[PDB]
């Protein structure tokens, strides 16, 4: 029911690739940021 | 950093000092310039370098430690009597690449 | 909040032509300084060198290139109109080059 | 033959060797493709042997 | 690495040249050569096997060893500077439990 | 944020660093994001905070 | 409203004569300017070339 995302023409048509939320990206963003740390104190003495 | 008063031999203690002076040092300048000579080198050689140990979000309570300087001094290198051969032998073991 | 950096893996194997055209698609797809930033200077460079290494590769008929005195990247004139490529090095502090 | 093959433009990395080597007075700072590279180039002895 | 190793060489040799003056009694009948051989022997073997890449065909005698010895350049390191220190450290020999 | 950056300052909000390839550059400029519900806690977020 | 354009197979390389016979060709079969154009300016360069 939004205006915004009425398409009158066929130019924003397109596949769904794949899709995405909140819950699943804080939880991947904390993992990046430790595993990043991990690895580096693996690294080096 | 915590400093305090306690009791060493002169010997000794000259050598910690100087090693306190060089870790000092490697905090003020001689990462920074040994980066930024990698990269110019890099940007010659087309090589990409790496900077990822510096980017972890521990970085900023890190103390960098820096056994070996960049650039290095080529007369060192060349003051070495009658060993041009010597250095063409390593730079064609070191740089020559392969092909067809 | 958030910034880039490049990620480097000696083990991959792609082809040269990836990271030209990175080269061109990063310019547009981030801001890099004015205000804000998306990413580290030290990436900004990289895609710098890749936007001058997918300039001057001509597979098709070549073109006029008068380059500068300076060496840095994209610090020459190209074309017939002599269209200047230093505007497209990044420098955070106007945010030339990018999407600010 | 009447060209230049060696030129300094820039400071080195090492700084003790900054010079460029240009054979047949090309310049190496840009990468070239094989299947149209060189269509039109000449240099002074090749034209005379010629 | 290679010019760090060839500093700490040139600055224990600069050091030891002096024992004969300063010890004539212990010293009577020795020859730069052997403090020569003492230094390569407490050396590394790659460095050795590098500058042997060219000494296996141009001849070479003490007085090209002084020469390299006496140049000044020389490439900081953290081994290189407690070296320097260790060996200013051991200025007088009550120090090392010798004495006469 | 930017000026520290710039300057190499100390930052109590110290930006947080991540690394990506070269080709997720080229995947990220041809895909857009189009949302579709809501979050399920935007109703209880207030309370939440308070 | 169509225009032509040439093109190389990254397995294919150049031959001589093949570029020679075109470069001959192409100026009798083809209009390059005045009131209309049936070819793009780097396509004529090439010919003009060979």
């Amino acid at each position: 029911q939004r205006p915004e995302r009425i398409k009158t023409t066929p130019y924003l048509e397109g596949d769904v690739l794949s899709s995405d939320s909140g819950p699943l990206l804080s939880v991947f963003a904390l993992q990046e940021i430790m595993q990043k740390v991990r690895q580096v104190q693996a690294d080096y003495m | 950093v915590d400093v305090f008063i306690g009791a060493c031999s002169e010997p000794v203690y000259r050598i910690y000092n100087r090693l306190q002076g060089y870790i000092e040092a490697v905090q003020l300048q001689e990462l920074r310039n040994s980066i930024g000579w990698l990269e110019r080198l890099g940007h010659r050689k087309r090589i990409t370098y790496s900077q990822e140990v510096l980017t972890d979000f521990r970085r900023q309570d890190t103390i960098w430690v820096l056994a070996l300087q960049l650039p290095v001094n080529p007369q060192v290198v060349w003051d070495v009597p009658r060993s041009s051969i010597a250095n063409l032998i390593m730079n064609i073991a070191t740089c020559l690449p392969t092909g067809e | 909040q958030i910034i880039l950096d490049l990620k480097i893996d000696p083990g991959e194997r792609m082809d040269p032509a990836v990271r030209m055209v990175a080269g061109v698609v990063g310019h547009l797809l981030f801001t890099a300084g004015g205000r804000f930033t998306n990413l580290t200077q030290n990436m900004a460079r990289q895609l710098d060198i890749a936007l001058n290494d997918y300039l001057l590769y001509m597979y098709n008929t070549r073109v006029q290139v008068n380059y500068g005195p300076t060496g840095e990247p994209l610090d020459f004139q190209i074309g017939r109109n002599q269209y200047d490529c230093n505007v497209f090095r990044a420098d955070f502090a106007t945010g030339t080059g990018y999407n600010g | 033959w009447a060209t230049i093959d060696v030129e300094y433009r820039e400071p080195a990395p090492y700084v003790h060797a900054q010079r460029y080597i240009r054979y047949c007075g090309i310049d190496s700072r840009e990468l070239i493709n094989p299947t149209t590279y060189g269509i039109g180039m000449t240099y002074h002895c090749y034209n005379e042997m010629l | 690495v290679y010019a760090s190793e060839l500093s700490v060489m040139k600055v224990d040799m600069r050091h030891l040249s002096l024992m004969q003056r300063r010890f004539p009694d212990v010293l009577i009948q020795a020859r730069p050569s052997h403090f020569w051989k003492a230094v390569l022997n407490d050396s590394p073997e790659a460095v050795k096997a590098v500058m042997n890449l060219s000494h296996s065909h141009n001849f070479i005698n003490i007085r090209d060893m002084m020469r390299w010895v006496m140049l000044p350049s020389l490439q900081p390191s953290l081994k290189l500077a407690l070296e320097e220190e260790a060996w200013a450290a051991a200025n007088d020999f009550e120090d090392l439990m010798l004495t006469d | 944020l930017l000026p520290d950056l710039i300057a190499g300052a100390h930052q109590n909000a110290d930006p947080v660093v991540l690394d990506v390839s070269w080709i997720s550059l080229w995947f990220a400029f041809n895909r857009s994001f189009e949302p579709t519900h809501r979050n399920e806690m935007l109703e209880v977020a207030p309370l939440i905070e308070s």
